[PDB]
């Protein structure tokens, strides 16, 4: 990509916002203050999940330049893995998802998004009329 | 077949990482406690959907 920019600036605001107390460290703590606030309700086990993946040593905190490489993240291989994700639900492993299909899944587990976010992501793969959705343009629509 | 909720939510955060890149997506209204967004929400809720990918990822790699 490019050297980082002003974004030094923006990145150190935003672990600003997650280490309330200036310590140079973020904790579980700290995140579920935040995700609360957002009227999320993260058991200890998740917080531990979220800090654990972005802990590159093992002082069980976030410091910035961990921080820092985190928010800067993967070629193809990341662009496989949703690829795959989504042939987990290709019945025929066509390539195609009904739009039904992928209304439901993504409704109705995992995570269960909205009904009007279903509808703007059914909306961003313009469907060949009444088609089914490929879901590797999706990919593509994502990644780049 | 419990690679799917695995599968289900990598989507889903991949996705809910992507649309936070626009600040007229319908993935804003999922965020009923908060009255009126500032940025400095959406700098927080940014980072809380990195993190939570990175977690699905790291639990679709163990399912797939
Ligand atoms: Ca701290
Ligand atoms: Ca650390």
């Amino acid at each position: 990509d490019q050297l980082t920019e002003e974004q030094i600036a923006e990145f150190k605001e935003a672990f600003s916002l997650f280490d309330k107390d200036g310590d140079g460290t973020i904790t579980t703590k700290e995140l579920g203050t935040v995700m609360r606030s957002l009227g999320q309700n993260p058991t200890e086990a998740e917080l531990q999940d979220m800090i654990n993946e972005v802990d590159a040593d093992g002082n069980g905190t976030i410091d910035f330049p961990e921080f820092l490489t985190m928010m800067a993240r993967k070629d193809t291989d990341s662009e496989e893995e949703i690829r795959e994700a989504f042939r987990v639900f290709d019945k025929d492993g066509n390539g195609y998802i009904s739009a039904a299909e992928l209304r439901h899944v993504m409704t109705n587990l995992g995570e269960k998004l909205t009904d009007e976010e279903v509808d703007e992501m059914i909306r961003e793969a313009d469907i060949d009329g009444d088609g089914p959705v490929n879901y590797e343009e999706f990919v593509q629509m994502m990644t780049a | 077949n419990r690679q799917i909720p695995a599968a289900a939510s990598l989507i889903q955060t991949a996705w809910r990482c992507y649309a936070a890149e626009n600040p007229d997506s319908s993935t804003w209204k999922i965020y009923i406690r908060i009255s009126q967004l500032r940025e400095h929400h959406r700098a927080t809720i940014k980072v809380i959907r990195r993190m939570q990918y990175f977690v699905a990822k790291k639990k679709f790699q163990q399912a797939r």
